[PDB]
C-alpha cells in the first residue's frame, strides 16, 4: 500500500 | 536482580484503519504472557512504567517534533489520518503520544535501576518501537527514540559522556539513532540489518557499511549490512564474533542497550530472515560480558508473534543466568563482514 516499512 | 517493565497500557496505541496493521497491540501482551508461561516474569523485579517528560524528550527531539506528535492526542480521526500520512510509515491514534511517552519512560527506570544497583541488568517489553524516529520526525512505526533517549538519559544520572553501547538487532537500520549519534564518540551505534543494496526500508545508503561516523564520532558508528540471502543463526554469531564483541570490548561501554527488534526472526512476515530464539539466546549471552553485565533489552520490532514472544523469552532467560541452550556462512554474509572489517580496522585495532 506505499507504506516504505510494510513494503504494502 | 534481573529488572522487567511492561505495561498494558502501551497496548492503546493502535491503527483505526486498518486492525492487521502488523505493529499490533498484543505483541507486547503476548511477549509478556509467554514470560508469565515460562515462569520468567516471577523471577524478575517488575519496575514501574513512567511516562517520559518532555523535557527528558528533549535531550534527542526537537520541540516542534514534540509539540506536533503532542497535538495528536487532540485531533479527530481525519486529522490523525492527515498527520500521520506525513511521514514515511506511522499511524496515530489519540492514544499514541501517551504510549509513546510509556516507552521511553520504562527504559529510563530501567536504566535508572541498573545504574542505581538495583538490578544488574533488565527487559523492557513496549510498544511503539523508537529506532527510526528522528531529531525532527517520526518513521517506521516510531514516534520518540527511546533506546537513543535512554542513552542520554543514562548520561544524564552518571556523566555526561559516559560511554553507552547500543546494538541494533532488529532487521531494520535503526537511521535515527545512527543520525542523533553520528558526530558522537560517547556512544557506539552497531547496527545488524538486511539491507539489499538500499532496497530494504528504511531505503537510504546511509546503512551502508562504509558509513563510519562523523567528526569526533568517526569510527563510532558500525553498519553490518546483509545483501543476497535469507540470513540466520550462522551469520549473526559469526558477526558477533568477528565485528560486534571485538568492537564492543575495545569500546569498553559502562552500558550496554539492546535496541532489540526480533523481525529477523524466522517466521517474521517482513523481514525474511531465520534467526531462531537459540540465536537470541546466544547473542544476549554474549552482549552480558560487556559493561559488568550492565545491559537493557529494549523491544523495537518484530511482527510474528510467536515468534517475538519465543525469542524475547529467550533472551530474559539468559539475562537471569540460565545456561545458553546447544554451520557455514552464506557467502554473501562473508562479503558483508568483510567490508565492515575493511571499513572499520583503521579504528579498532581488535580487527586487524
Ligand atoms: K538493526
Ligand atoms: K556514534
Ligand atoms: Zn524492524
Amino acid at each position: 500500500x506505499x507504506d516504505x516499512x510494510f513494503x504494502k | 536482580i534481573t529488572g522487567l517493565v511492561y505495561d498494558q497500557r502501551m497496548m492503546l496505541h493502535h491503527n483505526m484503519w486498518d486492525s492487521h496493521h502488523p505493529e499490533l497491540p498484543q505483541r507486547i501482551s503476548r511477549i509478556f504472557s509467554r514470560h508469565e508461561e515460562l515462569r520468567l516474569l516471577s523471577r524478575c523485579h517488575r519496575i514501574p512504567a513512567r511516562l517520559a517528560t518532555e523535557e527528558e524528550l528533549a535531550l534527542c527531539h526537537s520541540s516542534k517534533h514534540i509539540s506536533i506528535i503532542k497535538s495528536s492526542e487532540h485531533m479527530k480521526p481525519r486529522d490523525l489520518n492527515r498527520l500521520g500520512d506525513e511521514y514515511n510509515s506511522i499511524f496515530i491514534s489519540n492514544e499514541s503520544y501517551t504510549c509513546a511517552l510509556l516507552a521511553a519512560g520504562s527504559c529510563f527506570n530501567s536504566a535508572q535501576a541498573i545504574l542505581t544497583g538495583q538490578v544488574r541488568n533488565a527487559v523492557a517489553i513496549v510498544r511503539p518501537p523508537g529506532h527510526h524516529a528522528e531529531k525532527d520526525t517520526a518513521c517506521g512505526f516510531c514516534f520518540f527514540n527511546t533506546a537513543a533517549l535512554t542513552a542520554r538519559y543514562a548520561q544524564s544520572i552518571t556523566r555526561e559522556s559516559l560511554r553507552v553501547l547500543i546494538v541494533d538487532w532488529d532487521v531494520h537500520h535503526g537511521n535515527g539513532t545512527q543520525h542523533i549519534f553520528e558526530e558522537d564518540d560517547s556512544v557506539l551505534y552497531i547496527s545488524l540489518h538486511r539491507y539489499e543494496d538500499g532496497a530494504f526500508f528504511p531505503n537510504s545508503e546511509d546503512a551502508n557499511y562504509d558509513k563510519v561516523g562523523l567528526g569526533k564520532g568517526r569510527g563510532y558508528n558500525v553498519n553490518i549490512p546483509w545483501n543476497g540471502g535469507k540470513m540466520g543463526d550462522p551469520e549473526y554469531m559469526a558477526a558477533f564474533h568477528h565485528l560486534v564483541m571485538p568492537i564492543a570490548r575495545e569500546f569498553a561501554p559502562e552500558l550496554v542497550l539492546v535496541s532489540a527488534g526480533f523481525d529477523a526472526a524466522r517466521g517474521d512476515p517482513l523481514g525474511g530472515f531465520q534467526v531462531t530464539p537459540e540465536g537470541y539466546a546466544h547473542l544476549t549471552h554474549q552482549l552480558m560480558s560487556l559493561a559488568a553485565g550492565r545491559v537493557l533489552i529494549i523491544l523495537e520490532g518484530g511482527y510474528n508473534l510467536t515468534s517475538i514472544s519465543e525469542s524475547m523469552s529467550m533472551c530474559t532467560s539468559m539475562l537471569l543466568g540460565d545456561s545458553p541452550p546447544s554451520t557455514p556462512l552464506k557467502t554473501s554474509a562473508t562479503v558483508s563482514i568483510n567490508n565492515v572489517l575493511r571499513a572499520h580496522a583503521p579504528f579498532w585495532s581488535s580487527l586487524r
